[PDB]
């Protein structure tokens, strides 16, 4: 289907740009399947309001077979008809980190939810991009950038892009463009992004308006306060709808030498 | 990985015995499999020393289990303790005692040897001959030496020499010599000729002095830095660093640069219409950094030789060498195996080969000039006359030895030349 | 238990890289093995020799596969670049042995992929099993199972020995009526001695114990005579296989007559300044007693303690029966108590390891340095007095310098 | 005394350990930042030279050994008498291939035994990685730092939990949990109470002391230390209470699964 590597640093705004884009995908009345990698199990669970349970956590139930990994219980189904699966990454010590999230995505794959639903979104963490950290890159074809719009988030968004280039040894993965964890409408990113030859997408602040966690047990799409305005819930849906476009693929480079002005 | 018929540095245990042996009064306890001993037989043989190298071998024969193995360790320990009676001990592991599980240290420990006990790590696959005797200096130096009170003369102190060095004996009779010439006293050269008590006096000396960087420069660093004694770092080798060296050591002591100058016969005799022949050869310089780069001063100074080619095979000191190479027009060629010094030497076609044993060889194969400018030789070029390479008599001999191939080949090609063997060629006018 | 001052096995590479030309001897190891070699051959690695180390890094140590496969890309350059080789020899090394990189299963992954030409054998000259000379033993050892076999009488001598001496060897020997001799005529080739049931070894370097073994493994015949350093070793050697292969002793009288008078009148000749001194024979090569024997009696000589650093009586009885049982032999080896009982002792003349040489020279010790017997011709006849010679030289070096 | 200084905040949990090697070089002490965090904020923090360099990727010099002396890689800067800083070749840098780079086992097996007060141990940037744990191997007391967004006091807590599952033999102590909040929250002192451990020293903000910028210096070197001595008051005590781990807090990290407590 239509997917988009959602790269996160880490910011609390993960759960408010994954969760409630999915939501918007749905809300334009198309099919979702959000993976949102955050083992505090935050970035999709708003949409169904408790903790859902992804691949991770049923495959955990059980120890290592996926025929007890229901639909509703291996990807939780959200609120408008989301449904998003998570990743949760490996317990402590032990378990290969890409482990995790590419068991979530071949688990995705072999029920083939990918080609059952429309939306494929990705989101996945950008801090930690080791090869397995860094595989469910490869899987996405288009990427949007999600992150705060601060110094330390650039340096993040940089080591996600890197990631991005280390995954194109793998098929032809592009970029969509960068938003934010509902930080900044991008006036810390863009001139970056224009440096790395890159475009950051318009992403309006949303953490201006209240925010929890995940905003208590369910985000501006599947709460009453919705934000600020349905126009501001309209800028999830603006991206969803160029997300179907899906104009500006352009790849960045890298950029080391300390472009980050950290 | 390579097929080494031709290895510069030895084994990193085989540094630490140097260092080892160069004291009076230490034993290198040495995990390491029966045969081992080879080095024994170097230290015995090629330098000619009369008692036997103060170096235990926990030969482990066959019982190579890590019960067997750590009791033969400790028992050598032991034994070696009460047998030579050393007033410090040196325990470390070579090769398979690396590859076997054993706790070089802790067992020494675990005996409670009265007298101090050194432990060494020495990785036996990654570091050389060169490192193994620096770092058991350094190791020496932390376990025995101590700050103290300054000497009321000012005292330098002679680190680096040890033995199997190249003339690491008539060396620091010459550097002695300068120095006390100048009026500074020598507190405790620290490895050939010095006890554990000598360490344990490196504290009271002033100025260190570096006699050979390569082994004792980690020495010198943690005195400059614990003893908080500085240490030169000019090798004295030639006639311009032997001034220069002078120079240093009269400044880190505050005292005048007398130089004994008399003994000076190399720089006149260079300048000599005896020998303008020199002007205008090309010199191949390899061997061990230090001696390399001073090597590279004295040819392009002292005696005009063209120098083409500066490799070592320390890369422990590479950026020194680039540096000077960078200085003298070439680029530095640091390598390890004979080959590439081989071919280098194919290519550039010098006429003095001044390097180690192997140099040497490569030159008489070659049919080029020779001379030993290094550390790796056999027992020949171990003499036993006087023949040091710093200082001003240094300076004459570096004078002589390097002349003399050049004078051999030209004596030979002069008779080769000569009527006895050109009776070959005739013209009668126009044929 | 203790210190032991013997080499490892790989000294045995640097004479039979020599004697057995063709053979190239990947001793894999570590740099100390490396530089074991280098100091070995002394000047030997000048003359582009046919050995040399393959030096396991630290990455070439976890993964014994990964060394493999280096290992069979090093075997290819070098026969890329030595053609000429026709077995080449995957010996083992200490570190060798502690990684357990098996060479055996090694020669069989590169027997033939880089040529069938390339007959690779694999023995294991590391100082953890072997003891110095129990190198060319353990190589050899390891060449009997690849020979083939043969269906008559036939004089298998181990050819461990001097391409001179063994020249000579044959020719008296095949003047005294015996055919098969194991003498390649051209001697540059792969010998390839046939040994079936009928095939007799005769021990000829007393080191070669193992090789015996292999030779009774297949099949193959001993003589126990003792061994061929002096006069009446060489004599008794002779005498026992003229037996043996089924010849008299009455030719035999008239063919090694004039060399039996060249063998005595050197040793008298030489034994001068050797007057009942007596000999320390510390344990270093295992070759001691077979020397000894010579020295005690037909030297003039007083032994003292014949050591070795193991015993194969199986092959040095017969050697022993002329030795007097005064002097003592030792199968305990530790230096820590040899030097003491030669310091304790004060022989005139002792044959100590090299690195204990200089050493013992300094403590009022003639040292005869023991690493020559193996590598110089001390064998037969015309080479007796000669063997006598340096062993006479120590004395009157000691003579002249008081 | 390793420190190992953890975090999920990028200046900050590095910001901090130039604190901590400041008010060690006031306590005399010798200090040894080893920052080598993919950030180069480390020593930034407290030579004031962002990034000296980064020659503990060694490229220049094909191994180890080609530095005669540590003087290159390593760097004094201000009383933080050891400043280095490796800086990680993953692909943003270089190729990188797996983000590890071991250049923290670089750092490990730096040069010789420059020991002195053992390390301070900035270091860290891991967090988990099955393989790309490095750190783990010299870290003695190593402390997590965490400022008041939930992710990040998620981030100690995992920290914790796989820091005890490697240290089956290391054995690391964790005599505390010094965080770094801002707003004073209180959903972090009931963490605290949850994961038994010790935050005493966990004032220090990213708003107070000057907003952590990166133009100025920190504690001692920077103008008129902060607040006037908003900044000496935590981490000089810091320097006479986590000075050692004469106070060893470590418990179990959570009991059990004491991270539900979002609140808001
Ligand atoms: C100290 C180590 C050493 C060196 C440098 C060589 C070469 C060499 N080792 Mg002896 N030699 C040492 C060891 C060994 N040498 C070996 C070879 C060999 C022999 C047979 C001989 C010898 C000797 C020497 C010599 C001549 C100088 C000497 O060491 O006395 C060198 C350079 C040489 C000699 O001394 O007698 C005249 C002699 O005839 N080496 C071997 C046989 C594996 C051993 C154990
Ligand atoms: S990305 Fe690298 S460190 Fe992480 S699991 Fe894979 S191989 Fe290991």
């Amino acid at each position: 289907a239509k997917v988009f590597a959602v790269y996160g640093k880490g910011g609390i705004g993960k759960s408010t740009t994954s969760s409630n884009l999915s939501a918007a995908f749905s809300i334009l009345g198309k099919r979702v399947l959000q993976i949102g990698c955050d083992p505090k199990h935050d970035s999709t669970f708003t949409l169904t309001g408790s903790l859902v349970p992804t691949v991770i956590d049923v495959l955990k139930d059980v120890d290592f077979h996926p025929e007890e990994l229901r639909p509703e219980d291996f990807v939780f189904e959200g609120f408008n008809g989301v449904m998003c699966v998570e990743a949760g990454g490996p317990p402590a010590g032990t378990g290969c980190g890409g482990y995790v999230v590419g068991q979530t995505v071949k688990l995705l794959k072999q029920h083939h939810l990918l080609d059952d639903t429309d939306v494929v979104i990705f989101d996945v963490l950008g801090d930690v991009v080791c090869g397995g950290f860094a595989a469910p890159l490869q899987h996405a074809d288009q990427a949007v950038v999600v992150t705060a719009n601060d110094f330390d988030s650039i340096y993040a968004m940089n080591r996600i892009i890197a990631a991005v280039q280390a995954k194109s040894k793998n098929y032809k993965v592009r970029l969509a463009g960068c938003v934010a964890n509902r930080s900044r409408a991008t006036d810390e990113v863009d001139r970056f992004c224009k440096e790395t030859n890159f475009r950051r997408l318009a992403h309006m602040p949303d953490l201006d308006a209240i925010r929890r966690s995940r905003l208590k047990k369910k985000t501006l799409f599947e709460m009453d306060e919705d934000q600020d305005v349905l126009a501001a819930r309209a800028e999830y849906i603006r991206l969803a709808e160029s997300l179907w476009r899906g104009l500006d693929p352009i790849d960045p480079h890298s950029l080391p030498d300390r472009e980050i002005f950290e | 990985m390579k097929l080494t018929l031709w290895t510069y540095e030895g084994p990193p245990h085989v540094g630490a015995m140097r260092v080892a042996t160069g004291m009076t009064g230490m034993h290198y306890v040495l995990h390491a499999p029966q045969g081992d001993t080879y080095a024994d037989l170097l230290f015995t043989m090629i330098e000619r020393r009369g008692k036997r190298p103060p170096v235990s071998y926990t030969t482990f024969q066959a019982r190579d289990l890590g019960s067997d193995t750590a009791e033969l360790f400790q028992s050598a320990c032991r034994d070696a303790y009460e047998r030579f009676q050393p007033q410090a001990i040196m325990v470390g592991s070579s090769c398979t005692a690396e590859l076997i599980q054993d706790d070089t240290g802790g067992l020494a420990d675990a005996l409670s040897l009265p007298v101090p006990v050194v432990h060494l790590e020495l990785p036996s696959y990654q570091r050389k001959e060169n490192f193994g005797a620096d770092e058991s200096f350094l190791q020496i130096c932390r376990k025995l030496a101590r700050p103290m009170e300054r000497t009321e003369k000012v005292s330098c102190n002679l680190l680096g020499p040890t033995a199997l060095g190249f003339r690491h004996r008539d060396d620091i009779l010459e550097v002695t010599r300068l120095l006390e010439g100048m009026g500074i006293a020598v507190n405790a050269v620290a490895p050939m000729g010095a006890s554990p008590a000598d360490i344990a006096r490196l504290g009271a000396a002033h100025f260190n002095v570096l006699l050979y960087p390569e082994t004792g420069e980690s020495a010198a660093r943690w005195a400059e830095k614990t003893l908080k004694q500085p240490y030169t770092k000019t090798v004295p080798i030639g006639v311009g660093a032997t001034r220069d060296f002078v120079a240093e050591v009269a400044a880190l002591a505050g005292v005048a640069p007398v130089a004994d100058d008399s003994r000076l016969r190399q720089p006149w005799w260079s300048a000599s219409v005896d020998s303008t022949y020199l002007t205008g050869k090309r010199v191949f310089l390899f061997g061990d950094a230090t001696h390399v780069i001073a090597a590279a001063r004295v040819a392009r100074d002292e005696m005009g030789f063209e120098v083409v080619g500066m490799g070592c095979y320390n890369r422990e000191f590479a950026r020194p060498m680039r540096a000077a190479a960078k200085g003298y027009g070439l680029e530095a060629l640091v390598t390890d195996d004979y080959l590439e010094v081989e071919e280098a030497i194919q290519a550039l076609a010098p006429e003095l080969i001044l390097g180690t044993q192997m140099e040497r060889h490569i030159a008489k194969r070659l049919g080029i000039p020779c001379a030993v400018i290094s550390a790796p030789v056999h027992v020949q070029d171990f003499p036993a006359r006087y023949s040091p390479q710093m200082g001003f008599e240094g300076a004459n001999v570096l004078f002589d030895t390097w002349i003399h191939p050049l004078t051999m080949g030209l004596e030979e090609h002069l008779l080769t030349m000569f009527r006895e063997d050109f009776e070959f060629h005739d013209e009668a006018g126009p044929s | 238990r203790g210190q032991r001052e013997v080499f490892c096995g790989l000294t045995g590479i640097i004479w039979l890289h020599r004697k057995m030309q063709d053979a190239f001897f990947l001793v894999v190891g570590s740099r100390t093995c490396a530089h074991l070699l280098q100091s070995a051959a002394g000047v030997m690695i000048f003359a582009e020799p046919r050995f040399g180390t393959a030096v396991l890094e630290e990455k070439d140590l976890a993964g014994l596969a990964d060394a493999n496969a280096e290992l069979d890309r090093e075997v290819d350059r070098l026969l890329a670049r030595r053609p000429d080789i026709r077995q080449l020899f995957l010996v083992g090394s200490c570190p060798s042995e502690v990684i357990k990189l098996d060479l055996h299963r090694a020669a069989e992954r590169l027997s033939a992929h880089h040529g069938p030409a390339v007959r690779v054998y694999n023995f294991s000259g590391s100082g953890i099993e072997t003891t110095f000379t129990q190198g060319e033993d353990a190589c050899l050892a390891s060449i009997v199972p690849t020979l083939p076999a043969t269906e008559a009488r036939e004089l298998l001598l181990v050819g461990a020995l001097p391409d001179v001496v063994e020249d000579q060897a044959v020719s008296l020997l095949t003047q005294l009526g015996i055919g098969p001799v194991r003498c390649l005529p051209a001697h540059h080739a792969a010998e390839a001695p046939g040994v079936g049931p009928n095939t007799v070894f005769a021990l000829v370097q007393p080191f070669l114990g193992d090789t015996h073994g292999a030779l009774t493994r297949r099949g193959a015949r001993h003589i126990a005579a003792p061994f061929p350093f002096g006069e009446e070793g060489t004599t008794l050697w002779l005498k026992a296989i003229a037996d043996e292969f089924g010849v008299s002793a009455e030719t035999f009288e008239a063919v090694t007559a004039a060399p039996r008078a060249r063998a005595r009148k050197a040793v008298a000749a030489a034994s001068e300044g050797l007057r009942g001194k007596s000999v320390f024979f510390l344990p270093d090569s295992q070759l001691e007693p077979s020397l000894a024997r010579f020295l005690t009696r037909e030297c003039g000589m007083s032994a003292v303690e014949v050591g070795t650093p193991f015993l194969h009586r199986g092959i040095l009885g017969p050697d022993l029966d002329l030795l007097a049982e005064g002097p003592v032999l030792s199968e305990g080896q530790d230096v820590e108590r040899q030097l003491d009982r030669v310091r304790a002792a004060r022989p005139d003349l002792t044959v100590c390891g090299l690195g204990l040489a200089n050493p013992l020279e300094a403590e009022g010790f003639t040292t005869k340095w023991a690493i020559e017997l193996v590598f110089t011709p001390v064998h037969f006849y015309e080479q007796a007095g000669d063997l006598a010679g340096l062993f006479s030289r120590p004395v009157r070096r000691r003579a002249i310098l008081r």
